[PDB]
């Protein structure tokens, strides 16, 4: 519950290990943020400050904005159940959509713009994009809306079905 | 966005046809497209059509305080901002190499030609001067905008009428059309632009009025502005592949002939409109 | 489903629809937006006149998160510098012939995410400026009689006109800009106290008293009311008064209604419906009552 | 602006961090690079000067004095900085334009010189051209050219009195000097790495500067007078980070570059300006070399 | 063409290069509109779901000031409600409107920079844009027609002026612009000046139940289609 | 411009006062505030919730309650994806935009944006960039926007008051403080809070000049020199030093004192800054 | 005659073809809604073909909307590491032409097309979401079937999409009423001044581009003018004969 200001001294590096929200300076550890201090106390105790960026291995929820026979470009909205105040573009390469038959899968059969995808960050990418892979049971489309504009439901892992228009659509369903 | 290009088939063929002395439009190399000049109901509106190229131009006069380049002088301006209507390639508030040269050639032509009496424009010195703005609207771009615009601009300015004015006890009175009949804008001589295009890799083939497709294939061009009396108001062969001086003199010699018929048309068309106004 | 925060970011329209439609399961639930404000509930205005020391008039108008600061700075325009000027008999009138009112809206960079420096510019600033400009003139809010500066020797002449540079800055933008912006303009103009100015024939220029000030004779109190339609599309439609930034992104259809009730009879000074067809003649007739209610509450703020 | 690799930067920082700073040029910390300059380069300009560094950058400055309708002093002088390829509004260009003007208008004596009479004042136009592409931070060279230019500036002698509109002899050889032989302000881009203070830094050196100051000075060693200081945002801050061999670093690892993460230590600022103003210091060296140029 | 003529006059394919185009003149106002069919949207306006509609308005004289920026927004919002923008998700639709003529107000000197809303010209712009969209074959949910009513007051009576001249607009006590969709729904309702809700509703009736623009749009479009489908036989 | 409602064609004149009595002008303002005491800083945080972090700063003109002078609104925008024309940067790119509010603009109609606005951006950019950890957020950018709502003196009036530069230093000092408040609000990793201190060497009599913290030129007959300092008390570091004034090199001690008091002003301002941030959370 | 319909004018179910065996194959200009109503999206004349249980709105327009299996005369804009981008229409988003989409094409034997190279290709794939893809092979056979880059000497002429469909329908002269090509080829007798017919090969894209090639420049110009002037003129078949008669005299 201790409130710390930017630049406030937290302790020497010999006592604590720098965590998020902290920075070292002349063998001393300071808080880089206005926020509450927290010590992990696991080696030395990690110390951090709480008042965010996507990171490899994180599970993110994103909105598909454009699809290309090669890659589908998505906007990252949530990282680890945390909404992001600012957004980042990510690419789901066709190789990264499915766990198997990566040659057979097509982007058009996986996601289409407007739907919400839960994906795993594969790498910080060159230029402006992250690289995200949905090739996992827990990853794929979460919210889908048919061409008719109705909110769909996942009839099977391969396709979503429409409750009002009845039509099915091929998309990369997330298993849970 | 960036201009669309013809396919290399079109590029090669157009060049091939010109070497045969033939054009896709059926016109000779030294021939213009059918010229239609229409005057709007309002004074100062002129609507020029060179086949598929249409350029609406409207003249306007507003009394304004004089500052900067003409601090006490009275100033005539030309605005020719192209719009997607011209072609989707063009974008609003985004001048282009085509637009900048088009505006540059027009303003130089009208100003350097001394067509307007600028001293006549200033109602008062350093306080109020008539500002003659002519707005050029390229309704459709099928090549040779510089030429179509010039006819529309001069047609509009000659068709345009100033509001009448009077100085009384030193008081400048500017009369709305309801108060007084607008007075025609004084006009000494009418310059007209002619835009040749050159296609041969040595510039040996000269074409008088280029279609948009031809303008994409030409290796150079040369705009010439002249009076009916042969006075050249400007020449602008702003680079491109070089052309033998004899060819350019041939181009100017021909251009004078085309200018004469343009001048006759505008004079005739203005007379025809005048009768509609005063039968 | 998702945690409410996540559900708000992705699929915002369904999330709002859920708040705006009290869930069928709960009788207790009542229609309400993501703000918790009801569809028929506007945001409370707060007006702090005299906020800017230099300005001849000013107001800091806060409507929820939206925050407009309006500053009216008067400058003198000699007639000798006015094309088309004529001595009045005591045309479009002096206000329009001479451009004596110069309103300009600044959607200050960063006032909202959509106005970030890197985001492409949008016309919203221009549209509001002209919306204010036309409404400012059509309402006849300011009379050129007040802006004239006379010589009156002891052969009367108008020697210059006061030019009101009505500058607005959206310190915070949370949707529904015109209502706040117009309120700031009216509030600031009511507060405007121009210095008493006179013609100095010896200096041959207009000079102003360092202490004496004349207040603008603002006539009427046109108050702008706005709303947006949210569609489930039975095509249920919810009318949202004072649409929040988020709500504007979802409601394609918006209505603006400027009414004056100083006569005790609502007089509609301007209407601006667009973006949809839900607002028929019936709703617009109904909305005139809503605007009158909005006028009554705002009247109590812009004392 | 300038681009260097972190490993390249790490070497530069380490070399300059040593107790005797081993500058890449082998130059002494107090030592300027060779100076090549010309005066009255442009005829028909009241003052003009050209300067070219061993770095290859060059700049030309011309001074036009125009009689304008107004001991009296107002900021009549205007400075323009023509950099090739800039939008005419860039941060660097405008920052320089204000900085040089700040130096001259710092004392306001210079404004006084341009006062023909109570009725009329010399409006002085300073146009600064960076002939070379901006390979390195222009400020040092531009300041030295402006110093040389102003020194070369001659002002038309006034045959007419003051209440009447001023009338001036036409001979340029008769016209007396502006700043006739206080001096026009010099400005030195001073740099610090660790405790070492460096003068006339190369773009490579300036790229690793922990602190960078634009110090404007004048003379009347010489009787120096400080006129202004401005902190040049160390370009080192915009450089890439170093990657150690096999997150927050706990230690300043040797040989691993890391952008200077804070500000300038309070004492270093005193040291940077103290060494600039020490009598017989760099300023005297610069003025000695500068004043040796023919005029 | 001029203000005195009751009959609207229109043409389609006026500008050949454009995808669709139309030249429309009524009550003294002439506007020529060019529509470009879904094309590459500049990344700025590449919406993921629907085509971006980009209305551009160019005045007969002077540069397009704030006034035009408003007209573009007014028409952009309304036509986006008319066009089936969902059919071209990432595309763009250009609608450039060029005001060729408006009744010259004989009682005012020319002012080009005026920034006041010009309801006077809104119907002509809307009609021409509607014709151009029909000419371009852009898919649409419905056609739409706009009308301008100026509620002049003379002596003790209020006088409705339909499609008024700008001089009438400035003299009018209030001016109204209604744009009714083919379904008879209201699409735009821009109004200004002092007026009671009763007066507005009365104008709503005048603009909605009346020259039959619905018929004019259909008749002119019939002629165009009948002309170019004459081959069908 | 196309984008703004242009005023009248003629050039409008700002009000010129009658100036009927010289006697009425009477005495020249004298600094009642102690030489080591800054103005009363009013600082608020979270004034623009739409932004990632924001703050508002306001000062009394001459330490008089209700007589507001400088007014600054700052809206830090949180690390956000960099534009794609320059899609990569190893270090977080601090971008500073400073604009006088139209009410605060030198000209109600201006052909050119004030050089002063660009200059303040560079100074503030240098000050904040030193205090912000760029390494933390690679491939991202953060934009600090300062809206100078009101200047401590009217722009056209400042021309008469000796020099605008002194006002600019006052403005910059505020910008540093408010921007730091916004940065702390936005949760941007900062090495230390940076506050903007300003101090001046002044001579209001024939006696020796005084060092004065947080000056205003109207209160002094002659400002010999002034210094603006972006200072980090927890680091004892200066991220942006700005000094102007003719000082003999023999007066190096005075300069040293002038900087130290300028740093003292920064400490004083930082006191308010931490108090506002502490109470904010 | 066919009923003319404006957009939004719902088709009366009496006019709607209904066939239990086949679902209604809606063509251009019509939109279906779940309520089972058929709404025209464009102004035109309603067409019904009970033999196919098909219905659509006939109309003429310029900008082509890529549709799968259409044959289009795309022009290559650029080459990427694996496909050649081609612009089907002048501002339409560039289509993708895979490098190996040509008969007998391999990484070794691929034809080296160049920027601006004209190519006659089928629309392999088209969706409202993705940009269209092109192909020259018939994937089920690998044969070109007349597709591929346009190598011969010739030029491309733009025409209205409706006119392009008239050329491409099998009964172009009888049903399409476009006899210009036959008249210039000399196949239409009694034209007068026939000159035994000109020699040319023409390929007509669904996108309104018609490439006409011939060793004779005059031939290409004449046929190009004929197609464009009959398209823009909506000329009757006799009007076409009058046109080519006029052109062939100018050709002299």
């Amino acid at each position: 519950p201790t409130l710390a200001l930017p630049g406030q001294l937290l302790g020497p590096i010999s006592k604590y290990q720098p965590g998020p929200g902290t920075h070292v300076h002349e063998s001393n550890l300071y808080s880089s943020l206005l926020g509450t201090v927290h010590v992990t106390q696991p080696e030395l105790p990690t110390i951090s400050v709480s008042a965010i960026l996507p990171e490899v291995g994180n599970i993110v929820l994103c909105r598909v904005i454009r699809i290309t026979p090669r890659q589908a470009v998505v906007t990252i909205l949530v990282c680890g159940d945390t909404v992001l105040d600012a957004e980042w573009q990510g690419l789901i390469r066709v190789q990264d959509i499915r766990a198997t038959e990566k040659d057979r899968v097509k982007v058009y059969e996986s996601f289409r713009p407007g739907d919400i995808v839960r994906a795993e960050v594969i790498s910080l990418g060159d230029q402006a994009n992250y690289y995200l892979s949905t090739a996992r049971n827990e990853l794929g489309v979460i919210l889908a809306t048919s061409e008719a504009g109705n909110t769909m439901y996942p009839v099977s892992w391969r396709e979503y079905r429409d409750p009002i228009t009845g039509l099915t659509e091929l998309r990369k369903v997330a298993k849970p | 966005p960036r201009e669309v290009e013809p396919s290399l088939s079109e590029r090669q063929f157009v060049l091939q046809a010109l070497q045969e002395g033939l054009r896709l439009d059926g016109r000779q190399l030294d021939q213009y497209r059918p010229l239609s000049l229409t005057f709007g109901d309002q004074y100062g509106v002129a609507d020029v059509t060179f086949g598929k190229t249409r350029v609406l131009a409207k003249a306007s006069a507003e009394v304004t305080v004089p500052y900067a380049d003409r601090p006490l002088d009275g100033i005539f301006t030309i605005a020719t901002e192209l719009s997607p209507m011209t072609s989707p390639t063009f974008e609003v508030n985004r001048p282009t190499e085509t637009e900048v040269l088009l505006s540059r050639l027009l303003e130089k032509t009208i100003r350097r030609s001394g067509a307007l009496d600028t001293e006549s424009l200033c109602l008062v010195a350093g306080q109020k001067c008539w500002s003659i703005r002519v707005d050029v609207h390229v309704m459709s771009h099928d090549g040779n905008l510089v030429d179509a615009a010039c006819i529309a601009v001069v047609a509009a300015l000659r068709h345009f009428r100033k509001p009448d004015t009077s100085i009384e006890s030193g008081v400048l009175t500017i009369y709305t059309p309801a108060e007084r009949e607008p007075v025609p804008l004084s006009w000494l001589h009418t310059p007209f632009c002619v835009t040749w295009s050159f296609f041969g890799d040595e510039g040996e083939i000269a074409v008088l009025d280029a279609t948009w497709l031809e303008e994409q294939v030409r290796v150079g061009s040369c705009t010439i502005s002249m009076n009916k009396h042969g006075e050249i108001c400007q020449i602008a062969k702003l680079g491109g592949t070089p052309v033998e001086a004899v060819s350019l003199l041939q181009c100017t010699s021909i251009a004078l002939t085309k200018v004469k018929e343009f001048s006759d048309l505008v004079d005739k068309k203005l007379a025809e409109d005048f009768k509609r106004r005063n039968p | 489903t998702f945690p409410r925060g996540i559900f708000a970011k992705l699929s915002p329209h369904p999330y709002l629809l859920r708040t705006l439609c009290p869930d069928p399961s709960n009788s207790s639930s009542t229609p309400q937006r993501t703000n918790g404000r009801r569809p028929n509930e506007a945001r409370p205005f707060r007006v702090n006149l005299g906020s800017l020391s230099h300005a001849h008039g000013s107001a800091l108008v806060r409507a929820g998160d939206t925050t407009v600061l309006c500053g009216v700075r008067g400058e003198v325009l000699p007639v000798e510098r006015i094309p088309l000027f004529r001595q009045p008999d005591v045309g479009r009138g002096e206000l329009k012939e001479y451009d004596l009112l110069v309103p300009n809206i600044e959607l200050a960079t960063g006032s909202a995410p959509q106005f970030l420096p890197g985001v492409p510019p949008t016309a919203l600033a221009q549209t509001l400026s002209t919306r204010v400009y036309s409404l400012l003139h059509s309402t006849r809010l300011v009379s050129a009689e007040e802006l004239r500066i006379w010589y009156r020797p002891v052969q009367d002449r108008v020697v210059a006109y006061w030019v009101l540079y009505i500058d607005l800055v959206f310190l915070s933008f949370d949707g529904n800009p015109f209502d706040v912006a117009w309120a700031a303009v009216v509030a600031a103009l009511r507060d405007t106290k121009l210095p008493v100015a006179r013609w100095d024939p010896d200096r041959e220029m207009v000079v102003c008293s360092k202490t004496e000030t004349m207040k603008l004779t603002i006539k009427g109190l046109p108050i702008a009311c706005s709303a947006a339609v949210f569609l489930e599309k039975k095509n249920r439609h919810w009318i949202l008064l004072d649409p929040d930034r988020l709500e504007e992104s979802l409601c394609k259809e918006v209505i603006t209604m400027v009414v004056d009730f100083s006569d005790g009879e609502t007089r509609i000074r301007a209407i601006e419906k667009q973006g949809g067809t839900v607002f028929g003649r019936e709703l617009i007739r109904s909305f005139a009552l809503v605007a009158e209610d909005r006028w009554k509450v705002v009247k109590e703020v812009m004392k | 602006h300038v681009l260097l690799s972190p490993a390249e930067l790490a070497y530069l920082h380490a070399s300059l961090s040593l107790t005797p700073p081993i500058r890449p040029d082998g130059r002494s910390p107090t030592q300027f690079r060779p100076l090549i300059a010309e005066t009255g380069i442009l005829p028909g300009a009241n003052g003009s000067a050209r300067v070219c560094f061993a770095d290859g950058t060059e700049a030309i400055v011309g001074v036009k004095a125009e009689v304008e309708k107004t001991t009296g002093e107002a900021s009549w002088v205007e400075i323009t900085v023509e950099i090739p390829g800039v939008r005419d509004d860039d941060s660097g260009m405008v920052f320089l334009a204000q900085l040089l003007g700040e130096a001259l208008l710092a004392d306001g004596e210079f404004v006084k010189k341009l006062w023909i009479n109570r009725r009329y004042h010399w409006k002085l136009y300073i146009d600064i051209l960076l002939i070379s592409p901006p390979l390195s931070y222009p400020l040092p060279l531009l300041s030295l050219t402006t110093h040389l230019a102003l020194l070369s500036t001659r002002l038309p002698r006034l045959k007419s009195e003051g209440d009447e509109d001023p009338y001036f002899d036409d001979d340029w050889a008769v016209a007396p000097y502006l700043f006739p032989r206080t001096r026009p302000p010099i400005t030195l881009l001073v740099m610090a790495v660790g405790n070492n203070i460096l003068f006339d830094p190369s773009k490579e050196e300036l790229a690793v500067a922990d602190v960078a100051l634009a110090v404007s000075v004048t003379a009347t060693g010489r009787k120096l007078r400080l006129l202004s200081i401005r902190t040049i945002d160390p370009p080192s801050r915009l450089t890439p980070p170093g990657v150690p061999n096999s997150s927050e670093p706990i230690e300043p690892i040797e040989g691993v570059w890391r952008a200077p993460r804070g500000g300038a230590k309070r004492l270093v600022l005193g040291a940077l300006v103290q060494k600039v103003l020490e009598k017989g210091g760099v300023v005297d060296e610069v003025l000695d070399a500068l004043e040796g140029v023919e005029l | 063409t001029t203000t005195a003529t009751t009959a609207p006059e229109a043409a389609l394919g006026v500008l050949p290069r454009a995808d669709g185009s139309a030249r429309y003149s009524h009550a003294g106002y002439t506007v020529t509109a060019s529509v470009n069919g879904p094309i590459e949207a500049q990344r700025r306006d590449e919406h993921p779901y629907e085509a971006h509609v980009d209305v551009i308005v160019r005045p007969a004289a002077g540069v397009g000031g704030t006034r035009e920026r408003h007209l573009e927004s007014i028409l952009q919002s309304s036509f986006a409600q008319i066009i089936l923008v969902k059919s071209f998700p990432r595309s763009l639709i250009q609608i450039v409107l060029q005001v060729e003529e408006s009744p010259e107000n004989e009682y005012v000197n020319t002012k080009l920079v005026q920034a006041s809303l010009n309801f006077a010209v809104m119907p002509a712009l809307f009609q021409t844009a509607m014709l151009a969209l029909l000419s371009a074959g852009v898919p649409m949910r419905a056609t739409a027609t706009a009308t301008a009513i100026a509620l002049a007051s003379e002596n003790g009576a209020t006088k409705t002026l339909i499609d008024p001249s700008p001089r009438q607009v400035e003299l009018a006590q209030s001016v109204h612009v209604f744009a009714f969709t083919s379904q008879d729904e209201l699409l735009l309702a821009e109004s200004e000046g002092d007026f009671t809700i009763k007066e507005w509703d009365a104008a709503y009736e005048t603009a909605k139940n009346i020259p039959d623009l619905r018929h004019f749009i259909r008749s002119t479009m019939e002629a165009k289609v009948a002309t170019d489908l004459h081959w069908k036989s | 411009d196309r984008r703004r409602i242009n005023g009248p064609a003629g050039a409008t004149i700002p009000p010129v006062y009658e100036d009927s009595g010289i006697s009425e002008v009477k005495a020249l303002k004298i600094r009642s505030r102690p030489s080591n005491i800054i103005r009363k800083i009013y600082l608020k945080t979270g004034v623009t919730p739409s932004a990632s972090g924001s703050a508002y700063l306001e000062l009394e003109t001459s330490a008089n309650s209700g007589v507001s002078g400088l007014k600054l609104s700052c809206t830090v925008h949180g690390p956000r994806s960099l534009p794609r024309s320059s899609p990569f940067s190893p270090h977080m790119v601090v971008s500073t935009h400073v604009k006088y509010a139209p009410f605060a603009t030198k000209q109600r109609r201006g052909y050119l944006r004030d050089p002063t606005e660009r200059d303040l951006g560079i100074h503030l950019e240098a000050a904040l960039r030193g205090a912000i950890i760029a390494d933390r957020w690679p491939k991202s950018g953060v934009d600090i926007i300062i809206s100078i709502i009101e200047g401590d003196q009217d722009r056209e009036a400042s021309k008469t008051q000796g020099d605008e530069v002194w006002d600019m230093m006052n403005t910059l000092s505020g910008c540093i403080t408010v921007a730091s408040a916004a940065l702390a609000d936005a949760g941007i990793d900062c090495v230390d809070t940076v506050a903007g201190g300003v101090a001046a060497l002044v001579q209001d009599s024939d006696g020796s000049p005084e060092i004065v913290v947080d000056p205003i030129p109207s209160e002094h007959r002659k400002i010999l020199a002034a210094c603006c300092v972006a200072y980090l008390p927890m680091r004892d570091e200066v991220t942006n030093l700005w000094f102007r004034g003719d000082l003999p090199a023999s007066d190096m001690d005075l300069y040293t004192e002038l900087v130290e008091k300028g740093i003292q002003a920064s400490r004083s301002a930082n006191r308010v800054l931490v108090d506002c941030l502490t109470e904010t959370v | 005659t066919r009923p003319f319909v404006l957009p939004g004018e719902t088709i009366d179910p009496s006019l709607v073809p209904t066939h239990p065996k086949h679902p209604l194959r809606l063509g251009p200009g019509l939109r279906h809604v779940p309520p089972s109503d058929i709404i025209p999206t464009v102004a035109g004349q309603l067409i019904t073909n009970l033999n196919k249980n098909s219905m659509w709105v006939e109309y003429n327009s310029q900008r082509y909307v890529p549709t799968q299996n259409d044959l289009v005369l795309a022009q290559v804009l650029r080459s990427t590491q694996d496909s050649y981008l081609c612009l089907i229409t002048p501002h339409t988003p560039p289509a993708t032409l895979p490098h190996l989409a040509f008969e007998s094409a391999t990484k070794k034997t691929r034809p080296q097309l160049q920027p601006g190279q004209l190519v006659y290709a089928r629309v392999s794939l088209a969706n409202r979401h993705m940009d269209p893809e092109l192909e020259c092979v018939n994937p089920s056979t690998g044969k070109a079937d007349g597709l591929g880059p346009i190598t011969g000497p010739g030029c491309v002429f733009e025409v209205s999409l409706g006119f392009a469909r008239r050329l491409l329908m099998a009964k172009s002269r009888e049903e399409g009423k476009v006899g210009v090509l036959e008249m210039l080829a000399g196949e239409d007798p009694s034209i007068g001044e026939a000159g035994a017919g000109l020699a040319f090969e023409t390929a007509v894209g669904r996108n309104g581009r018609v490439w006409v090639g011939s060793e004779d420049v005059k031939t290409v110009i004449i046929v190009g003018r004929a197609l464009q002037e009959t398209d823009r003129g909506n000329l009757t078949i006799e009007g076409q004969r009058k046109l080519v008669r006029r052109l062939l005299r100018e050709m002299r």
